[PDB]
Order: C-alpha cells, then structure tokens, then sequence
DNA sequence: CTCTGAATCTCTTCCCGCGCGCCGTAGGAC
DNA sequence: GTCCTATCGATCTTCGGAAGAGATTCAGAG
C-alpha cells in the first residue's frame, strides 16, 4: 500500500501545531505508523512600505507573513486510518494537502 | 399504566404498545364499533385521528389544550396514507378522488 | 389532499414512471461499517430524499436559505426529509413480467380474458412450453400452447409465416391482441347460440370481464408489468437493533432479489446469451 | 458424437460440482459417454451454470443428477432434455478463446466529472474532477477528507466512468 | 355519517 | 360427442385485549 | 479474519383441520 503524505501550511505556528499532531494521535490511534510530524521551513514573506501619504522616504514599515510547514506521513492506510482522518475535521486557516501516490 | 404521550412507531404514527415501552392502549377493532353504536361521531374521529394518528393535528391538538381551547383539527391519518402507498407499490393505481 | 371519492386501477407503465423519482439499479441498501445509504441502492439519498432532517447528504449545504437547491457533490436535493417517505421509485424489468395477483386470483383475469386455462398461461410463464400467435398460412390456431417438441416441429414444418413465443412477452403480446370490443359484441351474441347453462353462466363472466376493460379506461396489457415500483423506504426501515446489526427488514431481502436477477438479465441479453440460458434467469425472475 | 447439454448446480459450489462430476464418472466408468466440462471464466459467465459434453442415455442422465449439488439439466422437457445448437457452441468458445485482450476505456476524464476511485485506500471514493493532469496520463481529484476538497492526485488507472 | 355525524352530513347534503 | 349431473383439487377463514420471557444471514474465498 | 455473494441448477418442506366454497374434471346419454 502506497503511503499518504500530507502537508499542513499555516500562518500560526500554534495552529499548524495543533492540526498536525490530531492527525499524528488519529493516525497512530488506528494503528498505522505516522512517520511525522516534520516541521518544514517557514517562508518569510517580508514587505517594506512607506506609511506617509505623501513625501518623506526613510520612514518605512517592514511586515512579514511566515508560513510554516509541517509534512505528516503515515504509512499504509487502513480502515480504521482512513476513515477517522476522514471523520476528523481540522481547524479552518490551515490549509492541507493530501498527496498520495 | 398511563400516556399523556411519548413513542409513535415509525413505519406508522400511531402510538408504541406496552408497559415496558410507554405504551397507549389499542382501541382495537370492537370498540369502534361500539362507539358507532351511539352516535357518537365526534368520539371517533377523535379517537382514531387526533389522538393517534393525524402527524399535523396531534401538535396542533395539543397547543391547542394546552391554551385550554377545546378544538380540534382532523387531517387523514398517515397509516392510511401507507395503505395507498402499499398499494400503489403494487402495480394497482390507486388515487384519491375529488368530486 | 381533500378528496370526496376513491378510485382503483391498473398503473400503466408511463404512470408508474410518473410516480418515480428515481430508478433503482443496485440490490444494497446501507454501508457494513459507516451507515450511509449507498447510492441508487434501495435508500439513496437522491432517489427518495435526504435523510438528515432539513439539510443535505453531501454536507455542503445545511440551512433553510438553501431549501430545493440540488447540489453536485453528490447530487441530493435539500428539503424536507418528512418527505423521504413519500416518494416512490422503479425498477426497469429486463423483460416484460406477469403480476402474480391477475395469474391466480379466484379465476384468472388474464386466463379468463384469454378464453386460456390458468395451467396453460402458467405453462407460459413458467417456460414450460410456447404459444402461437399470429399464426398465418400454416397449421396452428390463436394460442393453443405447444411443446418445444411441437415448435421445432412448426419451425421447419413451417418457416416463419406464424409466430410462437415464451415467457411473459408472449401474454403481453396475446392480450396486445385483443380486438377487444368486437371480441365483446360477438360472444355477447355467441351468448344466444346455445342455451347451455353450463357455460352461458362463466361466459356471462367473460362479457362481463371484457366490458368492463372497455368501460374503464384500462388496458389488458397492463396485466403484466415492466416497470416495477418499490415502496418509498422510510415505509421499510432497516432499523438498527441491539449493536451494529440491522433489522432483518423483509422487503429489502425481496427487491434484493429481484435487483439482483435483472442486474444479471440485463448483463446476459446485452451479452448474448442462448436461449437455455435466458430462459434459466428469466424464469428465476419472474418466480422471484 | 456426444453433444452438449446445460446443468444447473448450486451457484457459488460450480468447481466443487465439475471436480465431483469428473469423479463420478471415473467411478461409474462410462468413460466413454462424456467428453469435457466447462465453466468458463473472463478475468465468469456463466453464473450457474455447467456445460458438459455429452450423449443421452437415461443411465448417464440419472448419472448426472446423481452427482451432488446439482438441481437438473435445463430444457424443453425432463423426459428428453435440450441440447443447445451448433452455432451457440461456437460462439461461446469464440469468446473463450478470446481469452485475455481485455484492457480498459479510452475515454477523457472531462473537468466537472464527478468521478469514483478504483484503487487504494481512497477506493471507490465520491470524488469529482478537479484538474487535468494530462500529458501524465495521471491525474487529480478532489475528495472530502477533513471536511475539505483537498487537491488529491491519482493515477490515470484510478478513474471510475 | 351516523348520529351526530349523521346529522352533520345531512344538513352539508340539505343545503344543496 | 360433448351436455348437465356429479368429483377432486386449492384457497380461505377461524375472539379481543394484555402482560411477560427469549431469539434475531451464512459460507466461502482472498 | 473480513468481505462479498448466494440459496437441494446430486433434498424432501410433515401426516393430528374442518369446512366451505369455488374451479376445475369426469359420467350416461340424445
Ligand atoms: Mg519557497
Ligand atoms: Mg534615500
Ligand atoms: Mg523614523
Ligand atoms: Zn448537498
């Protein structure tokens, strides 16, 4: 059996934590071996923009967004596997994917 | 034993039967008849519909006690509304009829 | 419905299309782990009506705002799921089929209609022997049943200028041929040409029978059916009982097997099957 | 010339039943009163049903409903039961011998199609297509795992039309 | 349509 | 030669309520 | 051990219901 892999991507690290190690207790519950939760590396995503209206350059905001990884592998889907990570919804604003195959 | 109400069954409405479930008792085929020999009509209808039977005007008899307004509305009983469709599952149309 | 009056009749096939809302095609029911209904099986969702109480089966919608939307995850409309008892649905028969009810009632109604022995149509329907019809430029007469003996007989005593057939589709095909009125207006004067009581009596039955299929609006035909309605499912739950068991709930045990028998006639017509073999399955449809 | 003729056994015993029809007639030894058996398979039609090859004497005939877990042969009659025709033997060894050959569709996975999976732990799955992964002969659908239509790829193997 | 009920569909069937 | 008599077959019916008690798809193949 | 598919397509459904009526099968003959 081909094994899923899937792929949590959040702007919170708490969040992102979370989602991942439900999964990582769903899965290993049923008795497939999770083989995770990795934390891939954040994406820091940094903006620099002028905050006056109108003139005066040097005064200046810098922002970032970080995205932070976490991929959770899970080795041969089961019944039992499958089926709780199906019933299993996560917390909305992380996305996942599931690639399998 | 005694039902104010509680279970109906689900392939028809009418009412659970037992002590064991909180059951009301049959008023099985003999007393209809019985309640024909009177007159009374209104008993009947009653009985067998609104007190059993009838899905809309059971809740509506009973908001209608409870505001203590002795009033009744009667509809068509579902289990008859079974027979047609027990018939109509056989290839018999069956149909209700308008004049 | 008010209503001040019922009336009874035979369903022709397009009636009982009308009353579906869906044709059933797989002989299941509901999971044997989760509990869904599987879909165009006895319960599906889109076929009767959703189950959850007003929202829908794929999840994507659950609020009265979305109240007759039909979604495309799966395909159920919203609405009440009061409702999933009152919708019928059908199964399409592979073959044309005699309904038990007109075969042996307390004479036969096609039997009768037929001036044909009860035996003998069972002899039909059973695939116990052929009958002719349309007989034309040979030997053999308007029904009269002969056995596959007496048809590989007729099919080189004779080419093809008469026809015999089997099975159901050949009732069909007799009643189909009922001239039926002047059927009628003659035996209603073949009445006069004796005065034997011995059968003026059960022919008064049989210009009563044929009157009475020409005063309603029937059809001899419908006496067989070919779409098959199944009852709406809530009037045959299939209630879970003490753990994840559900309740022996007859019904689906018998349109189990009529769903399965088509599912394997339909395979073996398109397939091609010989005769033997497709008088095998489609006589344990009709006996089932 | 032994010709061929149709039994029924019960449905689901069929292999049970042509081994012990094999074995009955190696005891009774009418050796000569039988050819061959069928029950042919497609990677099996038909379902039930037992050819054998054959002639007809009563004594081979109470021979074969002698065998165990056969209900009777399937004819015109059981005084002389029917053997099928030439043609129709033909026809179903054609379709035997056409033995393997027997790949799949060649059909388009159109986007929109709402689609089931025939392989894997997301086997048989309502899904429905959410992308076109073409020139991979592979593709991607979507499914309802977490409540979401999380982007899921298949194998082009993995269609349901 | 018997006694009371009687009555009922009599006079629905009386003013007619 | 089959017409009114009679003769063998099947189908259909068998009180109303009520309360407990239990018991409730299998076999084969992958 | 779980999932899917099928029933005696190589037997034997109980004799200890009566009845009561009909559908359907046969006499002695004009
Ligand atoms: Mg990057
Ligand atoms: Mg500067
Ligand atoms: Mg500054
Ligand atoms: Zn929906």
């Amino acid at each position: 059996n081909q094994r899923i892999r899937i792929r949590l991507k959040a702007f919170d690290h708490r969040l992102i934590d979370q989602a991942t190690a439900e999964i990582v207790e769903t899965a290993k519950r049923t008795g497939a071996q999770v083989r995770g939760p990795i934390p891939l590396p954040t994406r820091k995503e940094r903006f620099t923009v002028l905050i006056s209206p109108h003139v005066n350059k040097d005064a200046r905001d810098q922002y970032e967004i970080r995205t932070h990884l976490r991929l959770v592998d899970i080795v041969e889907p089961t019944e039992k596997t499958v089926d709780a990570l199906m019933r299993l919804d996560l917390a909305a604003g992380v996305d996942v994917q599931i690639s399998l195959g | 034993h005694a039902r104010s109400t509680g279970s109906y069954s689900l392939v028809t409405q009418q009412p659970l039967g037992g002590k064991a479930q909180f059951g009301g008792q049959r008023f099985g085929e003999m007393e209809v008849w019985a309640l024909e020999a009177y007159g009374a009509a209104y008993t009947l209808q009653e009985m067998l519909t609104v007190k059993s039977d009838d899905v809309n005007g059971r809740t509506k008899m009973y908001k209608n006690i409870v505001d203590g307004n002795h009033q009744m509305e009667p509809g068509m009983p579902e289990s008859f509304n079974v027979l047609l469709k027990e018939i109509r599952s056989l290839g018999i149309n069956i149909e209700l009829e308008d004049e | 419905e008010e209503f001040d009056a019922i009336k009874i009749a035979l369903a022709s096939p397009d009636m009982i299309r009308s009353w579906s809302f869906g044709e059933v095609k797989k002989p299941e029911t509901i999971n044997y782990r989760t509990f869904k209904p599987e879909r165009d099986g006895l319960f599906c969702a889109r076929i009767f009506g959703p189950v959850k109480d007003y929202e829908c089966l794929c999840g994507k919608y659950k609020r009265l705002k979305h109240r007759g939307v039909i979604c495309e995850k799966c395909g159920v409309e919203v609405t009440q799921t009061k409702v999933r008892r009152e919708r019928m649905g059908h199964i399409e028969l592979a073959s044309p089929t005699a309904h038990i009810w007109f075969l042996k009632s307390l004479p036969s109604r096609i039997g009768l209609l037929l001036d044909m022995p009860l035996r003998d149509i069972e002899r039909v329907l059973y695939f116990e022997s052929y009958v002719v019809i349309e007989g034309g430029m040979t030997n053999l007469e308007r029904q009269q049943i002969l056995t596959e003996e007496q048809y590989l007989d007729a099919l080189e005593e004779f080419g093809d200028e008469f026809d015999a057939k089997m099975g159901a589709e050949a009732i069909q095909a007799l009643l189909k041929s009922m001239d039926l009125e002047q059927e009628c207006e003659q035996l209603r004067e073949e009445l006069n040409e004796t005065n034997s009581e011995t059968k003026r009596k059960k022919l008064t039955k049989r210009i009563k029978l044929l009157e009475a299929f020409v005063q309603s609006g029937n059809k001899p035909e419908w006496m067989i059916l070919t779409v098959l309605p199944v009852l709406p499912p809530d009037l045959r739950p299939l209630v879970p009982l003490d753990g994840g068991r559900f309740a022996t709930s007859d019904l689906n045990d018998l349109y189990r097997r009529v769903i399965n028998r088509n599912n394997r006639l339909k395979r073996l017509l398109d397939l091609a099957a010989p005769d033997i073999i497709v008088r095998n399955e489609k006589r344990m449809l009709q006996e089932a | 010339k032994k010709r061929w003729y149709v039994v029924q056994a019960f449905s689901g015993f069929e292999g049970r039943v042509a081994t012990s029809l094999r074995e009955h007639i190696k005891l009774h030894n009418m050796e000569d009163l039988f050819g061959e058996v069928m029950v042919p398979t497609e990677e099996k039609f038909f379902p039930g049903y037992v050819l054998v090859q054959m002639v007809m004497n009563d004594a081979s005939w109470h021979l074969v409903r002698s065998v165990p877990r056969v209900m009777g042969f399937i004819g015109g009659t059981s005084d002389r039961p029917a053997p099928i025709s030439d043609k129709e033997v033909d026809a179903i060894m054609n379709r035997l011998q056409q033995v393997g050959d027997a790949p799949r569709p060649k059909t388009l996975f159109e986007p929109g199609e709402m689609v089931r999976v025939n392989d894997g732990p997301f086997a048989d799955f309502n899904g429905v297509v959410e992308e076109v992964d073409y020139e991979k002969s592979r593709l991607k659908v979507s499914v309802s795992i977490f409540g979401r239509a999380t982007p899921v790829e298949l194998d082009f193997s993995q269609v349901e039309k | 349509p018997a006694g009371t009920g009687y009555a009922y569909h009599q006079d629905r069937m009386r003013r007619r």
